[PDB]
């Protein structure tokens, strides 16, 4: 009975241990953006502030690198408890070690305080390599969703799918309420890409490629409405503009797929529509019967009193009303056929 | 040159067998669409003169009307 | 029992009030357009006419700011009737009062006559703030559709708890009358957006941004066929050209979703197609059998005549006819099983 | 009864008159293009040939205006025979007369020979008004298809109000074999639209609007790939470049709808695929069980050898094999549940 | 039985006989590119190397033209052993002979060495005529897919009322894993199309038109994002760039169709989601009653103390809780209705 | 002015018939949401004084509370 | 080298057992597709000479024809 | 630490009850994947020595192997 609580305790520990790493990774990006934009406008006059802001990034990276190891140790403990092994030597595989070392080498890339307004190639690539730390978002979202927290959830899921794929949670979020998520994705990619393009094509002549132009160029490339008044002029700016249309076509496909589903009736709506159609059909039928009898009498009286030959249109009206009555009778018959 | 007169009369049924009287057919006709008067009641009497009893036996007295 | 009569009369009064509010909500917009164009083309020569056309807007707004209160009083009375409690203090909620205040402050924005052809900023925003009065359209469309006008409809509506959301009416209109509504929306948005952009980019040099250019630039942006011969040159004109591209993709998705449904057969068309296929299959099978027998006998006769070239050609024809007969028999059995 | 043969004879006559009108209405269109190009390239000194080529258009129009009255007379006869009537005073309604006069006034527009290389406005509108004669194509296609030919098929379809419509034939052709029809439409709308634009924008000196530029501008507008190197410069050329994008958005929706259906399995393909993957499932299960047994024996032998490195490796391999065997067993259980 | 092994032996033989042609037909394509780029950059100084690399193409073509005949002979042997014929005169038909001669006349088209950096026309067309050798890929892909390799599958296919086709294997590959195949096609069509257009518009002196400009123009046309900074200027370069949007619209349609299916739930996911929402529904339903009773008692106490100030709000809360309880009860009952 | 009180009480059922005692209703109320003390138990006793026996017969003594 | 001769003969069945006479098979062959004359009827008589009685026993005399 | 051993043994079933002999298990192991010789057959005999009769009663002598 102790394991039934120990597993939940360690999983709850993992929840916070993976939640904190997201904040400690976002802090690094927040500081790198500030330093990059400070070196441009500030110039060479500000050096002590740059040195002080370039070391907090290194401190944050060191603090981040001490949480991935703890998370993997908790994962190893969970695996050992679930499989009942007693020695940790067999719990660790080579593939897991390779994944761990890859994570620790990806997460450890920072400009560093080692060793006038333009960034060097090495620094400009190391800073832009800090955006790879976004792979921690899916695990935090999955662990915070609660689909895996409860013991009953795990028990019921083990029958069909033992490992909860991220695609299941993605589909759940998509079908519960779209629109908000899609808008967030569209308005969070028009700001994290404009800055990258401005870094790629930042000119000191007349600010020919700063945020006053990229914020206009990116949307009209995402929506395939490319005008041609402003275009990229650097090999590193012609690749960010080919990865934006690929992310626009997929978004359009997702929007079309969502819209196709969003306009479908349910059972209650179909029942209400069928009831309204049936009552409308009955009312039209009775009105048509009244019309046909009235017009038949009118034509008969016109013939009886010999009101010249002006009663020709009366036969036309009689035939049209009769055929309309037959048509509505057939429609009501077929409707009663399918609804029964 | 007509069919389903049984259902046509059963739609506006008053006596159960489609033998609605002259007043019955009169108020059926006047209720929907056009409305009329003493002229209409005399017209209903003339239409029922084929039956001569008020109970409109449409099954027999419809072929002459529809001819 | 007068409860039904009370509900019906309250609903009819609400319908009349909602219709008259929408009627009075268009005169202000028309007068705004007229005054904005008169101040441009007329110039500073016309001042008394401008004052007269500006005071009528304030008069119309004052007359509009009472129908909203009357409508909400009718709503409160209807709530009391449906939840009889005879205490007006408890029937009103805080969020309802907040939304009443929001409605009254939104509907009360107009360029009042507080105090050469260019609208100084602060008045050109008050004028364009009068287009927010279009939130009354869905109410006047839904409530007059007749779904709420019958107690029998309300019975099943309470049974299924549909609440008669605007989405249901929109879906019903889309299913019943597609095409006309889509053209109406796409032709009523190319005129109310080609005037806002003209106001944003109205130039006094050579009319570089008047309706002679916006009426050409808007339709080639809604369809993502941006040429680039004319482009916006003002920030307020750039933000407008991004809001005509995000609703040029939603319309395309709606069109695709609508078109996808119209290509499917109904119940009767499938039967008609099945019969038309069956008759052709039977006749072609009969013809194929006739060809098989005739070709076999002709091949035997040709072999009796000892030529062997017409005989080998007839062997090829016989094999082709045999395999065609087998294929058509298999297909006929297949769709006969499908029908059965 | 001779009525059965009379109806077939009348319908065959209707088909013949509907087919001959379609080939007498193409001569005028083919001659108007020749006359326009002769007047453009030939210039003056060609008045006699222009007069002969223009009188033939009037003769053809006069001959065409006699194949519509007879067709409508056949329609009236068919209506009378179906309903049953004598001494025609009823069959001809008012709406039918209005439709007939509209047909006869639409079909009678041509550049008559009454009373230097540029066409006048009246002639340039009368010539382009001859394209309205294409409403005859759907009627001829529907009558020629034979859906109305067979008496037994029509009689059995008359049980319900099938109301044989151009939409049904269009859907039949769409589901029968798309691709050919869509390609024909796309390659036939890129010439009759590229000639109208050339007529609208044609420059006398240094031709910059003839077929050498429209044949390039039209295809890059239908596909919304508007470059901007050549653009219309006339209002009559701008209005015709907005009707090309509308016919390009709908074709894409049609293609998507067709492909969505074309990417689906039929009945037998699902069974074939299920069997193919089930065989692989069974063989993989057998191989996995063999691997489990072999690895267990190898681990036992290694433990007997007393060297705890390959022992750990084999224990890990045994655990992986066991979990894979459980996974494939669960997958096969799901297979058996879904297939039965 | 001899035939049961002869069939498989011959099929396995023709497997390699058709797989070797696929690698002998790639050597010519890989050598033509090298020869063209050697003639462009190398100039007239290199002639012996050009002659040596041009003779190898002819040798490879001669070796390729001796495998199609062997493959067709092996297929004719299968035809004989399947239909039981004994004379080779009847096995071959006219259509098959025409197909064979067309294959042998389309495979053998190379710039043979019959006889200062531009490929004179008549050779630049023979070189680009070598891309027609790609019709061999689908045959090898289908024949190596294993659908025909297995005897049991081939035997079952006859009784399955289905014939093996390229469409079947294409659909299988699309269903199994479409993510890799689509990107492979889109990245393999951006090189074989960017080299052809560079050949078409290779410009000297100005050095404008080579791959450095084509690799930027091809991807912004496939995605319909045409900017207009670089456009084709040759009639042979205006046809390659409108054959790219046609096969880009199809790719977009394929992506949309794939995503629409990929966004759907499977069998067990619906049950999992139903249980997850049902337990929450029950929790909310049981939690509502506690608030209902607490608010009722607090309202009673407030009425007892007769202040009524908070009692009005408590009555509002009681009404809200009651209606929420009714709504959640109705929703839970509906859910129990659908699930059962 | 209420309905489905049977199921409302059966949700928080303790004695199998909706007759949950004063302590039963007390811990039902305190467990969910707010919690209270001697004042709350005295209030619960006063509320159950209508029954006078502990087993709150809701189906009878609910009308006065909901009135 | 043939199969389903039963259904092949039942398609053009005249006597109910696939034993259609010489004239029956003659008008079956002539009506659909090609048409012929005295030469064709003599050829049909020669073909049916295997049975020698007119009633073409296909199930027995089809093997020689298809061999 | 195992389950479904009944089905696991019934996979490679030879005697109908999962009692496949030493040679049976030997050719089962050698045929699929790895193949071996006298050393492997001796090791298999040693492993099956728990049963001591050839017919491997897995349901009894599988717990020690899987422990
Ligand atoms: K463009
Ligand atoms: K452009
Ligand atoms: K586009
Ligand atoms: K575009």
């Amino acid at each position: 009975l102790g394991a039934l609580r120990r597993r939940k305790r360690l999983l709850e520990q993992e929840k916070s241990l993976a939640g904190w790493a997201l904040v400690l990774a976002g802090t690094g990006i927040g500081l790198m953006v500030l330093h990059a934009e400070m070196l441009w406008f500030g110039g060479c006059s500000w050096a002590l502030y740059l040195f002080l802001v370039k070391c907090t990034i290194s401190i944050s990276t060191f603090l981040l690198l001490c949480l991935i190891v703890a998370f993997h140790a908790k994962e190893v403990q969970l695996f050992m408890t679930d499989n009942g092994l007693r020695d940790w030597r067999v719990a660790l595989t080579g593939r897991q070690a390779a994944q761990i070392v890859l994570e620790l080498v990806v997460c450890g890339l920072h400009p560093a305080p080692v060793r006038p307004g333009f960034l060097g190639q090495g620094e400009a690539l190391l800073s832009l390599a800090m955006l790879l730390r976004l792979y921690l978002v899916p695990r935090a979202v999955l662990l915070r969703s609660g689909v895996l927290l409860n013991a009953s959830y795990r028990s019921i899921g083990a029958l069909n799918q033992v490992r909860f794929r991220h695609w299941f949670v993605a589909k759940l979020y998509m079908n519960t309420h779209p629109g908000r998520l899609l808008l967030g994705l569209t308005l969070g990619l028009w700001l994290t890409t404009a800055w990258v393009l401005s870094v790629a094509e930042r000119q000191a002549v007349n600010a020919t490629g700063h945020l006053s132009d990229t914020l206009w160029l990116i949307p009209i490339t995402f929506l395939t409405i490319g005008y041609g008044d402003v275009v990229p002029g650097t090999m590193w700016g012609k690749i960010v503009c080919l990865c934006t249309g690929v992310m626009g076509v997929c978004c359009t496909a997702l929007l079309v797929a969502v819209v196709a589903r969003k306009l479908e009736f349910n059972k209650a709506e179909k029942h209400v529509h069928n009831f309204m159609m049936d009552i409308q059909y009955t009312k039209e039928m009775k009105e048509s019967a009244a019309r046909v009898l009235q017009e038949a009498w009118m034509f008969y009286k016109h013939t009886r009193r010999k009101e010249s030959h002006a009663a020709r249109r009366h036969q036309r009206k009689l035939l049209a009303a009769i055929n309309a009555f037959r048509q509505v009778k057939l429609k009501h018959r077929k409707l009663r056929e399918q609804v029964n | 040159s007509e069919e389903e007169i049984r259902e046509a009369f059963r739609v506006f049924d008053k006596d159960g067998n489609g033998y609605i009287s002259a007043a019955e057919l009169r108020h059926v006709m006047t209720n929907l669409g056009e409305k009329l008067t003493d002229e209409e009641v005399d017209e209903m009497i003339r239409e029922a003169d084929i039956d001569g009893d008020g109970q409109v036996n449409y099954e027999e007295f419809v072929q002459m009307m529809t001819a």
